[PDB]
């Protein structure tokens, strides 16, 4: 997050009297006088922009208040519950407070109402499959080894968009699923070809699995899309199962020709009531499960 | 400061630091990361470091959940050690990380028993369907190979063998033993079949090889179940 | 199989032509043992001095370069897509002799060299810059992908013109 | 299961600890908190800490109560002193990711069963 | 500068259509070269009809 | 690439209606090639929420070898399928 | 400072499944000669495989211009691979019938 | 804090003393690989002052 952190303080020893009632002073002046040791806590490596100087102001009024405005890159840690990913939603926190003054010696206060202090650009949002829904504003207390010390927090809340996964990892499964579903069309006879799809769709169904994971952190629990290509893999791997099994019952090598007429129970394997069942069950079991799926998992995460 | 002379001086500091991990057993195994503390110059003599509060010293360990380990302790030791120029003071802080199996689980010994599952189907299948067998017995041999080659890459190049290593090399081995049973019913059918009928638990009949699949469709699963069963007693 | 001429350009920053004038020695640019160089694929072939006179918007200044030329070695590379792609030109070529009625052999054959040298295709552009022109080496993989596709249409035509027509 | 159990006196004329353990899963990087319901179906916030021990407090009692968490055994405690009258209430033990919330009932999907606590003077 | 690989250095259209004319000429002789080979198997005649017709549409090529 | 393979799979339509394993092999290889490339392709760019015009051609090269696949498996059913079926029927 | 390579990591990583390649391809042999589809899907993901190995071994390097000894081992490893093929086209062009053994 | 160490003796012999993480060249040649042996250098002396 890029911010214009900015705050203010009275100093009673900088009063004055002169021709203009604020002096804007250099980046230097702000370092010859005290000012706040203000931090991020759960900041990780946060660096303040001096191009080409310190982004640093000051503005000393007659009364001594002062107005120290700063412009930081603060990169910070956002911890994460991914149980429901890619459809989770976040709450990064900002939370800032000073270093070495207790509550006894430094408070820190919103200068505005909390809610209408912290405000975000409208133009300036870099999130790519992120989108921010809004953000909350509280300060509390911190009681450290040292002391006690005032933090104040921003929330910012953040819900993922699906839309990369859908066709990164959803839709290959999907489909590889219909492919080894194809399978039960084909005649009995063709085993190399059958034996073809449960081979190649299984592979690719590992594949799949081995790539859903390529950037998210080594989670021990498993997501939401583990289950998902779990499902996916056992429908691949129960329709070559089904297909072993029809095949251990098949009993004629030979296929149908194109002049012979097949008698009723050269005779010829009749096609197999497995299958039959398969063509209208296989898919209609995949249906349930998606629609039970996406209906779950859609709505689970809390509204305003 | 403070009235009594005592001064406080703290810093928030981030540090990366060594922690030489012996991955014999990983991903089933626990770590010793520890960072050391000493004075550069002065001696014991000068200067002497010690743990303030005991060994409640360091705090918010417990507060740390970090997504693939978990600290299952952690220890404060103190000591002098004889160093080249001196004897010096040296304190450290040890934890020790015991690695989460879940994540593997999921990625790496699931595929490798689904694609063992997946070559045991040929002894299903008859012995004549050579096309099908042997397509079944190539793409689980490549996709164990692949399955490997995708995960080893993302390490340091150890040069011992590891617990993942071991288990890929037992599934490798299952699958090649499948496919060589493949192999050596076609021979027996096709290549000493004409010559014997010209010519003319235990051990299964050699000859036959409807028996020979008989056999294996019991020995697979239950050599493998063994298998499993011995590795994760041994690493566990 | 290109060569290369590296600047290696300096010249005062604030200070124009009428206040600093750089010049070369008698010897200026000198090197060791070239053998000690981190230089890979490339082999140093020599080095030349040059000076110019650059007007910019703050005056005009006397800059002074140094081109190393350099020459890359085939070598690696024709370990890494060279040779492979050849043999799979040659693997599908092992098509022909096989019998043409086993139609699923030879079409299996056909479709494995195309596939591999589609990923040797992928694999030969993932050293480079994302230039948008043709390079000798995709040139080469071009061509070898029109033999093996060649070879596949004309098997294909064989079974269709034997078999299938009758 | 995952189950917030809840412990505390329920009568007093004063000063009590109300305690909450988890069991089932671990709430180490969860925001645990304190909510109090008067009669009048009205759930109030009472306090709330974090993974980084930061503790928030509703305006009405702000250094009456003191929100605490013990991370290796798993719980949350809450010390209750200067109980008035207007402090009967049933309090509740929820833990949560703060989405939308921090101080709202809807960004907690954990609660306790509830303690009933009665003031008489 | 300038390579046929690259067909934006060329410096204009007509240049770039005398090199693909001249590159389907040498495309052309060079398959007549290697249809040398079917003398082994076919007619000699028709295959010398052949590279007559490919010779022809090698030289208009380059003209 | 995407287009090479395409045509490649359109090759399934001239090879037989009997001959099973070539066509079966000749469909989802190419099937499975073009998945893989999309996804190959895609992960070096940033994780987007939107079809970008490179998505939308890859998925019109899956649809169309799908649809040779497709087809290959409606023929082969109204053959063996429907085959002995409707013969009897006349 | 003398150092000395470790050889493990790399003997599980390309030699060892480069020789089990191989001895798969050798296995080829074994079988019938009128399973055509069978063998040639032996020759050819046998070929495409010791090719991958090939390609997925110098990344562990720099990009020197020279064959190491690996790329040596590699490339005979190769040669078996490929030639087990050449060998199997050599014995379906002599075979006559298009029919196994019936029993 | 620095990690440098001065010491001054009354005879005045001064010693020096500095940690530092080296990060050298070792040009390696590699024809024997993954069965070669390297003798990686590490080479220091004076910049400005000369024998
Ligand atoms: C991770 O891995 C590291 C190692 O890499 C582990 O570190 C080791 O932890 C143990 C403790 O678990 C350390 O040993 C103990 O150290 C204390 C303190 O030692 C100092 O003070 C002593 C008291 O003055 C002094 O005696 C010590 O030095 C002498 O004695 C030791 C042997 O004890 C001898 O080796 C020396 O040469 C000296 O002669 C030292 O200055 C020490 O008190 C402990 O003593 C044990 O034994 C006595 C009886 O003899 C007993 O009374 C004690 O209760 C205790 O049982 C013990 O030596 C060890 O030093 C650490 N390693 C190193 C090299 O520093 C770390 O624990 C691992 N972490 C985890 C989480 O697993
Ligand atoms: C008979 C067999 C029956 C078997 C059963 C078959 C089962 C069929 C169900 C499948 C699952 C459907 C998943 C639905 C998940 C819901 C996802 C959804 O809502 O759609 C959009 C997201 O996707 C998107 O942008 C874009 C989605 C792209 C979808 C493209 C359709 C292609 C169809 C051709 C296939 C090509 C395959 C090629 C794969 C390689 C929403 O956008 P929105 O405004 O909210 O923005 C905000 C943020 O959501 C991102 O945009
Ligand atoms: C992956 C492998 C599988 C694919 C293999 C396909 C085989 C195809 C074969 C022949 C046709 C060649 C088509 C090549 C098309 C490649 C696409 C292409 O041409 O790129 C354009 C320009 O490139 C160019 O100038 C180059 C144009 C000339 C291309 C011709 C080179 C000769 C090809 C040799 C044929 C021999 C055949 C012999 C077989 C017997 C980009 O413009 P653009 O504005 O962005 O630039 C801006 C400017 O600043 C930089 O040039
Ligand atoms: C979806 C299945 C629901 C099963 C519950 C519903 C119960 C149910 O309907 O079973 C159907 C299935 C029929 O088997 P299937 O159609 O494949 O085999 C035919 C038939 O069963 C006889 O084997 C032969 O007739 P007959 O003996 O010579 O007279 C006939 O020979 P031919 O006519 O070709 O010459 C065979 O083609 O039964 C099972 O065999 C094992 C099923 C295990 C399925 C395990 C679960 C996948
Ligand atoms: C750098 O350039 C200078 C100038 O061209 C080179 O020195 C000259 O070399 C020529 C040829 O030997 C002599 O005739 C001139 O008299 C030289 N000039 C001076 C001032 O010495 C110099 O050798 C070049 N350095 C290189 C090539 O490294
Ligand atoms: C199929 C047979 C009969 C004919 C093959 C034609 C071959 C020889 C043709 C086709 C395309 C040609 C290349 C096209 C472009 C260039 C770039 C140019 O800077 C050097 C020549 C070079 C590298 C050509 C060499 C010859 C070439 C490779
Ligand atoms: C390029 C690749 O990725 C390779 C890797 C493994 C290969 C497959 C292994 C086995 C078979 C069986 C064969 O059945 S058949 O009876 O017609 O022989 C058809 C061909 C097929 C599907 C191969 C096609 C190409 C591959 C997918
Ligand atoms: C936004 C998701 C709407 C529900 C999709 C249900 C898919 C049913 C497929 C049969
Ligand atoms: C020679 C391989 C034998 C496999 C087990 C019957
Ligand atoms: C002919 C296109 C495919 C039809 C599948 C029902
Ligand atoms: C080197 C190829 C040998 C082929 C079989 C005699
Ligand atoms: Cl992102
Ligand atoms: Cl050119």
């Amino acid at each position: 997050i890029d911010v214009f952190f900015r705050q203010s303080w009275k100093d009673e020893r900088l009063k004055f009297k002169g021709p203009m009632t604020v002096l804007r002073l250099n980046n230097l002046m702000a370092s010859k006088i005290w000012t706040p040791d203000t931090f991020f806590h759960n900041g990780k490596k946060s660096v303040a922009h001096n191009m080409t100087m310190p982004n640093k102001l000051l503005r000393i009024t007659e009364d001594g208040t002062l107005l120290y405005t700063m412009r930081l890159t603060v990169r910070a840690e956002c911890p994460m519950h991914l149980e429901d990913f890619p459809m989770d939603a976040h709450a990064c926190p900002l939370k800032f407070g000073s270093y070495a003054y207790t509550r006894a010696e430094v408070v820190y206060e919103w200068t505005r109402e909390p809610a209408r202090s912290v405000v975000v650009a409208e133009d300036g949002s870099r999130l790519n499959q992120y989108d921010l829904l809004g953000q909350t504003v509280d300060s509390g207390i911190v009681q450290s080894s040292t002391g006690e010390y005032v933090v104040m927090t921003t929330h910012f809340h953040l819900k993922r968009k699906i839309g990369y996964f859908v066709i990164q990892t959803y839709l290959p499964c999907i489909m590889t699923v219909i492919l080894s579903q194809v399978s039960f069309w084909l005649n009995r006879e063709s085993v190399p070809a059958r034996t073809v799809f449960g081979v190649t769709t299984v592979l690719t169904m590992t594949t799949l699995s081995i790539s859903a994971r390529n950037s998210l952190p080594k989670v021990a629990y498993a997501t939401a899309m583990d289950w998902f290509i779990a499902v996916c893999y056992a429908f691949v791997f129960s329709a070559l199962i089904e297909f072993a099994t029809v095949n251990y019952f098949t009993k004629r090598g030979y296929a149908w020709d194109g002049k012979s007429v097949v008698p009723e129970k050269k005779t010829f394997n009749s096609v197999s009531k497995i299958d039959r069942l398969s063509r209208i069950a296989f898919p209609l079991l995949f249906g349930i499960f998606n629609l039970v799926y996406w209906a779950t998992y859609l709505n689970r995460e809390p509204q305003l | 400061l403070h009235p009594d002379g005592t001064v406080l001086y703290g810093l928030r500091i981030t540090t990366t630091a060594a922690c030489m991990m012996d991955l014999r057993r990983y991903p089933l195994d626990e770590q010793n990361c520890t960072l050391e503390i000493e004075s550069y110059g002065y001696t014991t003599d000068d200067i002497e470091f010690y743990w303030r509060g005991g060994d409640k010293a360091v705090t918010g360990v417990e507060r740390i959940e970090l997504p693939q380990f978990s600290i299952v302790e952690h220890r404060l030791v103190s000591r002098n050690v004889v160093f080249a120029t001196g004897a010096y003071p040296r304190l450290s802080l040890s934890f020790r990380l015991k690695r989460n199996i879940g994540y593997f689980i999921l990625q790496t010994y699931m595929p490798s028993i689904l694609i063992t599952i997946l070559s045991w189907v040929s002894f299903w299948i008859n012995y004549d369907a050579s096309a099908a067998r042997v397509a079944l017995g190539i793409t689980t041999v490549l996709t164990m190979t692949t399955i490997n080659t995708h995960l080893r890459e993302t390490l340091p190049k150890i040069p011992y063998v590891k617990a993942i290593d071991m288990y890929l090399m037992g599934c490798f081995v299952f699958v090649f033993l499948a496919l060589l049973e493949y192999a050596f019913v076609n021979y027996i059918f096709f290549g000493r079949g004409p010559q014997r009928q010209k010519k003319l638990i235990k051990i299964p009949d050699l000859t036959d090889v409807n028996a020979i699949d008989r056999w294996s469709r019991i020995v697979f699963p239950f050599t493998f179940s063994l298998f499993n069963l011995v590795y994760w007693l041994y690493y566990v | 199989m290109d060569e290369h001429s590296c600047p290696l350009e300096f010249s005062s920053y604030g200070y124009p032509r009428e206040e600093i004038v750089y010049q070369w020695k008698r010897s200026s640019v000198e090197v060791g043992d070239t053998r000690s160089w981190r230089l890979y694929q490339f082999s140093f072939v020599g080095l030349r001095n040059t000076t110019e006179v650059v007007k910019t918007t703050s005056g005009d200044y006397v800059v002074m370069s140094v081109y190393f030329d350099l020459s890359r070695r085939m070598g690696y590379f024709t370990i890494q897509t060279y040779i492979p792609c050849t043999l799979i030109v040659v693997l599908s070529w092992v098509s022909f002799w096989i019998n043409k009625d086993a139609v699923p052999a030879r079409t299996s054959l056909g479709i494995t060299t195309v596939l591999t040298m589609t990923t040797l295709s992928t694999i030969a552009r993932k050293s480079l810059p994302k230039v948008s022109y043709v390079t000798a080496m995709d040139l080469f993989v071009s061509v070898c992908f029109i033999f093996v596709f060649s070879a596949l249409v004309e098997y294909g035509t064989l079974h269709y013109f034997v078999s299938n027509r009758k | 299961q995952v189950q917030l159990q809840e412990s505390g006196g329920g009568l007093v004329q004063g000063s009590l600890r109300v305690s909450c353990a988890a069991s089932g899963r671990t709430f180490t990087t969860y925001i645990m908190a304190w909510f109090r319901q008067a009669p009048g179906k009205e759930r109030e916030f009472l306090a709330a800490m974090d993974q980084g021990r930061i503790q928030y407090y509703g305006d009405s009692v702000r250094g009456r109560f003191t929100i605490s968490r013990d991370y290796a055994k798993n719980s949350v405690d809450l010390q209750l002193d200067g109980l008035r009258p207007e402090d009967t209430a049933v309090y509740y033990c929820a833990a949560g990711a703060g989405f939308w919330g921090l101080r709202t009932a809807s960004s907690y999907h954990y609660w306790g069963q509830g303690t009933q606590v009665t003031v008489s003077s | 500068r300038g390579s046929f690989t690259d067909f934006s250095t060329i410096p204009s259209s007509a240049f770039k259509a005398a090199a693909f004319f001249v590159l389907l000429s040498m495309v052309l002789i060079l398959g007549c070269i290697t249809c040398f080979s079917l003398f082994f198997f076919c007619n000699t005649a028709t295959v010398y009809k052949i590279c007559a017709w490919m010779q022809l549409l090698a030289a208009l090529c380059l003209v």
